[PDB]
């Protein structure tokens, strides 16, 4: 279908170019190609539900790219010279075979001899492998975290990198793999607004809330209000080039124990999509020259929440990346083969 | 198609170098200087010539200069050929080298597509490792199988290749021809590796690298550790390879002009260095001066001296002193922030690659920052190796790495901007630097200024510091706003660093009674006397006076009584 929409949408366009009164443009539209990207499909449970029935459909997974490997060129088309007598061929791609022709051809080198394949002067597709760390919207118990290896090719090249919460789309192939037809870098009824709206406007929804967010156990007027509002998020506003501010609470408990400490400290992993129960590290992947991250915890939730128990009997070495992130949500790493400060 | 098309641009080309020659006396009319360039050459041949792209985009309405941009690898040949026939013509064991260089647009790493395959491009950023230089093929001489004669073979650039038929029709055989060197001339391939700047790395990205090749004699001038700027074209290598060509060492005059003349510029200076910082003149004054140094130079015997600014904060917690951190890297192009606690990486750490289980040295914190200033936050929980790493990089301008037998040291300049808290956080006045910095002497020596910040209840400045915060968190809001932009304030800064500025009689007599009056305060010693010396000829760039008046040093002198 999208083979078939690329016809489809040159035809409409030239439909649309033929009703109106217009200039030269249709020199350079009738070689011209269109592609279709969809991306607008429903949610699915990541690979865990990818049966082998769902071989070369629709997919979408939602998540976090950790390393990107640099662009490969593929050959689309190939030059060919007969070194002798120098006429050049250029032979083009077909499901994965070049046929290599093996004498002369032309009436001025009508002789037969080898010809020599050129590459620097042929145009190559660009082809990328993308490691990609997927979480859904509900995982299942017992399920852990999967690394996905997803590639892009041409014209979506260097615009996927790992650092970002990205939506994702293509085709599922099959070792398996996702050929990306789509990628997203950016992110009710009237009934339930109405609900929304008629709720909204009553004077004790500000403890309604606070009971409404855990009836299980006691009151907590300040504790639970906190973590409500510390969900709530806040405003988050940026300039244009130097300038950042989130609206985020760093939110510590003390006190005496056996409360419902661990119960709000699993209530809320029940709640975010995004958070670990315990941050990453830059390595230099050596098999593709390429500077990746490897991670979890905090790094996963570069959105969301993040639970730390045990907080007096943690270690000195490890107090100094979350006296960085307190308010500058920051990653600075000084060692051997890296020097980056990344997003966290 | 480009049979017939690159006798033409070759042609075009030699038309290029024969038409112009040199009328440029009295700086008058403007002509080519290639012929007088190659006529240099003559004596030496070395063949490496310099034409710039700039002086080659006005021929044909610039139309030349795109048809051989695109189509630079499948030219190539004919511009060699051009030039061959051009200096046989023109002058009587031969290799060639063009190079290009001076281009309009400066391209990243990022933007590199596939459209630009076998085109020129002008790639910039940072060399992270290098690789020894090795011979490259070039062309060889094979010999036949039967009949024992030289055939001379050009290699491609790939790998390994291998003739199809012998040119005397002795014979006709496809088998094993012989390589010989004799007859082969050969190149030094180096193989480096360039990586992305860090003031233009995107939110949450990672600094891609990549490998860059080099022939010709455009081979060891490349110093590790520093930004480079190459220009080459984009060779595949069985992987998106470069070749580059011309190496060099990177990294308004009536608005400069007329910055220079009045006399309240230092005042909008130190309110305009950290514009999101309500108060403490006086780290603002030291981050000023410490972005630009002075009279380092040679020491009357032969050996340099420590002529940069070192800039150390300490204070209480939550305090504004990181925002200066976040201001310099976000600023200035030569700045690289570390985050200190989690940091031999700091003083340029050793890597090995397997081709020879050879040593490379990569920067790190250290090394990566060139003429500017090297960040790290967070001093003090910092472990005793990089620290003796950080005080062996800084008696002297040097930096030594010692692996797997070889001893290498070299030449880096950086201003450490140390950002330290105390062993309880909260300052008191009780005692003094040494016992509540908690570090050793030399480590603590070798620092210029330090800056002290203590808080406590002052309403009247409080209120005002509060509503600056609450006004600042708007849209893009007025109340930060300088008294002017960093648009001028850049090329300033360039403009004041290649002034090269020096000292006088009456200012080294105010000199001496100084160190008197700052030694009779008591560790001082001829450190904080270098320091001071130092912080005087970035004043006297930044006031843009030559010779110094001990007036402007008496302010320098106040700095230093006020810290």
């Amino acid at each position: 279908v999208i083979s078939i929409m690329d016809q489809t949408i040159k035809d409409c366009m030239v439909s649309l170019i033929v009703d109106n009164n217009l200039d030269y443009d249709l020199d350079e539209i009738e070689t011209k190609f269109y592609k279709v990207r969809p991306y607008n499909v429903g949610s699915c449970k990541g690979m865990r539900e990818l049966n082998p029935n769902d071989i070369d459909k629709l997919i979408n997974l939602k998540g976090l790219v950790l390393r990107s490997t640099p662009v490969i060129p593929d050959m689309k088309v190939a030059f060919f010279k007969c070194n002798v007598c120098d006429h050049t061929m250029a032979v083009e791609i077909d499901r994965g075979v070049i046929q290599e022709p093996a004498r002369c051809e032309r009436i001025d080198c009508n002789e037969p001899n080898s010809m020599s394949l050129i590459h620097n002067r042929c145009s190559f597709a660009d082809k990328q492998v993308i490691k990609l760390q997927e979480t859904p919207d509900f995982v299942p118990d017992g399920q852990t975290p999967h690394s996905i290896s997803l590639c892009v090719y041409d014209e979506l090249v260097d615009s996927c990198r790992a650092g970002d919460r990205i939506e994702v789309t293509g085709t599922f192939r099959s070792k398996t793999y996702v050929d990306v037809v789509h990628v997203k870098k950016v992110s009710i009824t009237d009934q339930d607004l109405a609900k929304i709206r008629e709720v909204a406007a009553r004077e004790d929804l500000y403890s309604l809330l606070a009971r409404s967010i855990a009836p299980s156990i006691y009151e907590l007027e300040d504790v639970k209000k906190g973590i409500l509002l510390q969900l709530f998020g806040g405003t988050n506003k940026t300039f244009t080039k130097g300038g950042r501010y989130r609206g985020d609470i760093n939110i510590l408990l003390c006190g005496d124990p056996s409360t419902s400490k661990s119960q709000i400290l699993q209530y809320v992993h029940k709640i975010t999509p995004r958070g670990v129960y315990t941050t990453a590290y830059i390595t230099r992947d050596v098999d593709t020259k390429q500077l990746v991250l490897e991670s979890g915890a905090l790094v996963l939730s570069d959105g969301g929440v993040c639970c730390i128990d045990e907080f007096d009997k943690m270690s000195d070495s490890t107090r100094s990346v979350l006296h960085e992130v307190m308010e500058q949500q920051t990653i600075s790493i000084a060692k051997a083969g890296i020097i980056t400060t990344l997003n966290a | 198609v480009d049979d017939v098309t690159g006798e033409k641009v070759r042609e075009a080309f030699e038309q290029f170098l024969e038409d112009f020659s040199v009328q440029s006396t009295d700086t008058g009319e403007v002509e080519k200087v290639y012929r007088a360039q190659i006529e240099f050459m003559k004596i030496y041949d070395l063949n490496t010539i310099y034409i710039d792209y700039q002086h080659l985009s006005m021929r044909e309405n610039g139309a030349l200069a795109m048809a051989i941009s695109e189509q630079y690898y499948r030219f190539l040949p004919f511009l060699q050929k051009g030039l061959r026939r051009v200096v046989r013509k023109y002058a009587p064991e031969r290799v060639f080298q063009i190079s290009f260089f001076n281009l309009p647009t400066v391209h990243r790493i990022r933007d590199i597509r596939s459209e630009k395959i076998g085109s020129l491009l002008s790639i910039s950023g940072t060399v992270t490792r290098t690789s020894e230089v090795r011979p490259e093929l070039y062309k060889a001489s094979f010999t036949c199988d039967m009949c024992r004669a030289i055939v001379d073979n050009v290699e491609q650039s790939f790998k390994y290749t291998e003739p199809t038929f012998c040119p005397n029709p002795s014979c006709e055989n496809r088998a094993f021809w012989t390589l010989n060197v004799t007859r082969s001339r050969f190149l030094d391939w180096q193989k480096v590796r360039i990586q992305e700047n860090a003031n233009e790395i995107p939110t949450g990205s990672m600094p891609r690298t990549l490998d860059v090749i080099l022939r010709g004699d455009s081979v060891e001038r490349a110093k590790p550790g520093d930004r480079c700027k190459f220009t080459g074209v984009e060779i595949v290598v069985p992987k998106i390879s470069f070749l580059a060509c011309h190496v060099i060492s990177i990294g308004e005059i009536n608005e400069l002009k007329e910055m220079v003349k009045d006399e309240h510029i230092y005042d909008k200076l130190v309110r305009s260095i950290a514009p999101a910082v309500f108060g403490h003149e006086a780290v603002k004054k030291g981050i000023l001066l410490q972005m630009l140094g002075g009279v380092h130079k040679s020491t009357v015997e032969g050996i340099k001296l420590r002529g940069d600014i070192n800039i150390c904060v300490v204070g209480d917690p939550s305090t504004s002193k990181s925002q200066f951190l976040k201001y310099v890297v976000g600023f200035a192009p030569r700045s690289v922030y570390t985050s200190g606690k989690a940091s031999a990486g700091l003083t340029a750490a050793v890597v090995r690659d397997e081709e020879g289980g050879d040593y490379t040295i990569e920067a790190g914190a250290l090394m990566l920052a060139d003429n500017g200033i090297c960040c790290i936050d967070e001093f003090d929980k910092m472990d005793i190796s990089d620290q003796v790493a950080i005080h062996e990089a800084m008696e002297q301008q040097t930096i030594s790495i010692a692996k797997a037998g070889i001893h290498a040291t070299l030449n880096a300049r950086t201003s450490i901007l140390a950002a330290a808290n105390p062993v309880g956080g909260r300052y008191n006045r009780k005692l003094s630097l040494r016992g509540n910095l908690n570090m050793t002497a030399p480590i603590m020596s070798r620092f210029d200024l330090f800056f002290v910040i203590l808080d406590d209840c002052n309403e009247k400045i409080d209120t005002e510091l509060a509503s600056h915060i609450v006004d600042l968190h708007m849209k893009r809001d007025e109340a930060i706003e300088p008294p002017f932009s960093a648009e001028q304030l850049r090329r300033y800064i360039k403009y004041a660093r290649t002034f090269k500025p020096i000292l006088t009689k009456e200012a080294r007599s105010y000199l001496v009674e100084k160190y008197k009056e700052l030694r009779k305060d008591d560790r001082i010693t001829v450190r904080q006397l270098e320091s001071m010396i130092r912080l005087s000829e970035a004043i006297a760039r930044a006031n843009c006076v030559d010779e110094i008046t001990p007036s402007f040093i008496a302010e320098a002198y106040d700095l230093l009584r006020q810290s």
